[PDB]
């Protein structure tokens, strides 16, 4: 309005009393279906934490076998070269 | 019947270990790559000077969370350490500090030869660490630098020529 | 108050201010906060679908590998029946 | 001299596929299981008649994401199959159809055997698969069952006696 009424005004405030409800709706339903959103991930992450801690489990014994065996490949390798002295 | 050199290769993720050390046994460029998960070996044999010779090369994980509790395997009677950095970053330059003090923590000889690599030497454009700084930083830790490419294998420093180099050193005992 | 008059308007003075703390902005807010929550979410996810197919991988190549292997052998004692009928 | 014998073991999450294959090649039970991913490959030589065996099992996963492209792998000239379920779980049993249907559709000979094992019957009170069911569905699609333990190895079918009778059987190509 170029000059504002009682009535511009009313109706105005019950537009927004309208808006208003509908973003506390809109609020209300992300409010929580995101808190939900989060127990997904932390569900998804400690899955990934089990699975890279049992292969990480997998190549420590690896790498621990792999060295007793240089190991003694080494020693009977000395074993044959003192063999051979005598 | 034959020696076996246990020579590690440490460095960031990303900067080209595996592909160097299959470009070493396999003779070829990766078809692809994922990240190192522990560790991955790979062996070669080869004959010096009329004995032969197998070189165990491991390809260690550069992230975190992929080298978890390893470090102590990695190290177990370790004959030589290759040290890696992306020529094309600046930032894995700048780790190979961080990666010195954890060889210097877990070595249990003073005489474990140490080298220094910067890989992807054929990305010319987009070189982020000049030769002088990496040889500067080499030099003052008593480490040959070497500037290779893994996927072109003939640039500069011939990927064969310094793993070569190197196990002509250990079964000598010569210095570098 | 009991009986309200226009100074109670001095209370919607209060209540422009305690909605304006959630309002509008809150809701700005936390749709980009948890815009963000989605992605953590599924590059987790995605990570997951990574290392298991990657295992998946490596245990058909080694089962390949393993029936190869059988093969190879059997062939061998077949070959070796074979030269023993003669 | 050594012949081998590819025997995989079939069957639902969480039956004991792992500690039954376990038990029969190591001889103790698992200190701890985790889901069999892909497969896991346990072998054991015997002496059968003067003859070196090795039984070679292939432990499946039972999971659908953790066995999704392996199939082709297991079946592939498979010497025998070995079906599994819990006794305390009905559910897993009500599964056997449609594990005995991936094999009739994976197998390339009309001729492997197949044997039906319930595990766990250790768990005796709290037993879900009688053993008259069981026994009539091994009767009707031609296998031999068999109740048993992991976990307590010598209970009413000894672990050792099913893969060893399997064995047995498949040596000398006998009924
Ligand atoms: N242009 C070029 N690219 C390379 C070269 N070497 C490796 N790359 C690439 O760099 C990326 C990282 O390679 P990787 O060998 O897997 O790196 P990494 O050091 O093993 O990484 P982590 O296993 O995670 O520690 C890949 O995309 C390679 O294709 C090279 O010499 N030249
Ligand atoms: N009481 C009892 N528990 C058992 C026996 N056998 C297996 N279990 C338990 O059943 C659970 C599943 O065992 P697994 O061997 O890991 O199961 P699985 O069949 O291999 O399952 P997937 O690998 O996922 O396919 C574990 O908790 C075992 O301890 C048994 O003979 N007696
Ligand atoms: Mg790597
Ligand atoms: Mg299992």
């Amino acid at each position: 309005m170029l000059e504002t009424n009682c009535l511009d005004l009313r109706t105005k405030l019950q537009d927004l009393e309208v808006a208003n409800q509908t973003l506390k709706d809109e609020y209300d339903a992300l409010q929580i279906t995101f808190t939900a959103l989060e127990e997904k991930l932390r569900k998804t992450t400690e899955e990934n934490q089990e699975l890279v801690t049992r292969w990480m489990a997998e190549k420590a014994q690896e790498a621990n076998r792999l060295n007793a065996e240089n190991e003694k490949d080494s020693r009977r390798r000395q074993a044959r070269l003192q063999k051979e002295l005598a | 019947r034959s020696r076996i050199f246990k020579i590690i290769v440490i460095g960031d993720s990303n900067v080209g270990k595996t592909c160097l050390t299959y470009r070493f046994c396999a003779g070829r460029f990766p078809d692809r790559t994922e990240a190192t998960i522990g560790v991955d070996f790979r062996e070669r044999a080869v004959e010096i000077d009329g004995e032969r010779i197998k070189i165990q090369l491991w390809d260690t994980a550069g992230l975190e969370r992929f080298r978890k509790s390893m470090v102590q395997h990695y190290y177990r009677n370790v004959h030589a350490v290759v040290f890696v950095y992306d020529m094309t970053n600046m930032a894995s330059f700048h780790s190979l500090p961080s990666w010195i003090e954890e060889c210097k923590q877990h070595l249990l000889a003073n005489d474990i030869p140490r080298i220094l690599v910067g890989n992807k030497c054929d990305l010319r454009s987009a070189i982020q660490v000049p030769t002088d700084l990496a040889q500067k930083f080499a030099d003052t830790h008593s480490m040959p630098l070497f500037e290779t490419s893994a996927k072109n294998p003939n640039d500069n420093d011939h990927v064969e020529a310094i793993f070569m180099t190197l196990a002509h050193k250990l079964k000598s005992h010569k210095p570098l």
